[PDB]
């Protein structure tokens, strides 16, 4: 009947929505895969940076110790 | 499952978003600390170099 | 021949699994940043103390030169 | 089966999930960018501190000689 055109539009809408939902899930996978890559890079960098910070702290400790000695020697030289 | 899977996954995402929002703020704090330490460390090595030179002069004069 | 809803369900399942991994990394990331922030604070206090010691030592040394 | 309202509602929920995932994605991307930038600072800090350690070590050795 005349409603045939409307019924076909309804079918096209159902197919359109289903397809758009499918396409969205495919974009979701791309987004989370890129997010995961970013997270991995972040952890790799944080690990490297943590080792650097440990060496920096060790360095600060070394300087502290040496400066205590330098101060002792400078005071000894001054009097 | 459709409906179930969706609500559950949305909840999972919301939780990670919450965690990451806090993480970003913590990293912005790390940024401020590191920027300051970057300047301090450069000034530290410069000061150490000056002291090293003075100490060398003391050695040359008194040893 | 129902593959559309099939792939959609499979994709959502895969996404859910990955979000689990993102949570995993987000938690570790946060714990590590907290730990390093505390360490950076320790380092900053030590850097300040060392800068003071070096400034003082250079002043003291300077007085004995020339 | 599955009335249009159900298909449309599911679609809406899927798009909302995608939007949340996009927001999450942007946070992971920004986090990585920030941490990479901070790595540049740390590289400099590590370099400068290690050299300060060396300079101080040499300075103290010289102060030890000065009192001898
Ligand atoms: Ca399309
Ligand atoms: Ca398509
Ligand atoms: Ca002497």
């Amino acid at each position: 009947g005349s409603m045939r055109n409307e019924l076909e539009e309804m079918q096209r809408r159902a197919d359109q929505l289903a397809d758009e939902s499918l396409e969205s899930t495919r974009r979701m996978l791309q987004l989370v895969e890129e997010s995961k890559d970013a997270g991995i890079r972040t952890l790799v960098m944080l690990d490297e940076q943590g080792e650097q910070l440990d060496r920096v702290e060790e360095g600060m400790n070394h300087i502290n110790q040496d400066m205590k000695e330098a101060e002792k020697n400078l005071k000894d030289l001054g009097k | 499952g459709s409906n179930r899977r969706l609500q559950q996954t949305q909840a999972q995402v919301d939780e990670v978003v919450d965690i990451m929002r806090v993480n970003v703020d913590k990293v912005l704090e790390r940024d401020q600390k590191l920027s300051e330490l970057d300047d301090r460390a450069d000034a530290l090595q410069a000061g150490a170099s000056q002291f090293e030179t003075s100490a060398a002069k003391l050695k040359r004069k008194y040893w | 021949g129902s593959a559309r809803e099939n792939e959609m369900d499979e994709n959502l399942e895969q996404v859910s699994g990955i979000i689990g991994n993102l949570r995993h990394m987000a938690l570790d990331m946060g714990n590590e940043i907290d730990t390093q922030n505390r360490q950076i604070d320790r380092i900053m206090e030590k850097a300040d103390s060392n800068k003071t010691r070096i400034d003082e030592a250079n002043q003291r040394a300077t007085k004995m030169l020339g | 089966g599955s009335a249009l309202s159900e298909i449309e509602t599911r679609h809406s929920e899927i798009i909302k999930l995608e939007n949340s995932i996009r927001e999450l994605h942007d946070m992971f991307m920004d986090m990585a960018m920030l941490v990479e930038s901070q790595g540049e600072m740390i590289d400099r800090i590590e370099y400068n501190v290690e050299h300060a350690v060396d300079y101080v070590e040499r300075a103290v050795s010289d102060t030890k000689k000065a009192v001898k």
